[PDB]
């Protein structure tokens, strides 16, 4: 029970490592995000006062 | 903003509490052991080693002994008592 319960940190340490940087990159890129997000607003409203 | 991580985090983390206090136990009964029989030392004879391995051996240590002891007894109270009686 030991050996089955300790034989899985073999081959997901590298998937533990991968989606660790894969989530904290994605997560603190938000900055392009943010940068589409309030380009695409202030087109929006160019478009608002356009069809105004 | 770091998340958990579990099997990052084994060096603290043991097998709950009991195994991993019983495996420094059953680690090292097995290790230094003889594999199978070795040394059975069966061989002594100094008289009361003698009898250790001609009939005092555990394998069968019937009452067969026991009698041989009980005639050596009698034969010398034999002897004893026609010295005295």
């Amino acid at each position: 029970d030991r050996i089955d319960s300790v034989s899985q940190l073999q081959n997901v340490a590298e998937t533990t490592k991968v989606l660790f940087d894969v989530s904290k990159e994605t997560v603190e890129l938000e900055s392009e995000a943010f940068e589409l997000k309030q380009k695409v607003e202030l087109a929006h409203e160019a478009k608002a006062v356009l069809d105004s | 903003v770091s998340t958990l991580i579990p099997p990052k985090v084994v060096s603290s983390k043991n097998i709950g509490s009991a195994p991993n206090a019983k495996r420094i136990a059953n680690v090292v009964h097995f290790y230094k052991s003889l594999p199978q029989g070795p040394a059975p030392a069966i061989k002594a004879n100094t008289r009361l080693a003698r009898y250790k391995a001609k009939y005092f051996d555990g394998d069968n240590a019937s009452g067969k002994p026991l009698w041989h002891f009980a005639l050596g007894i009698i034969a010398f109270g034999y002897s004893m008592e026609y010295y005295f009686h």
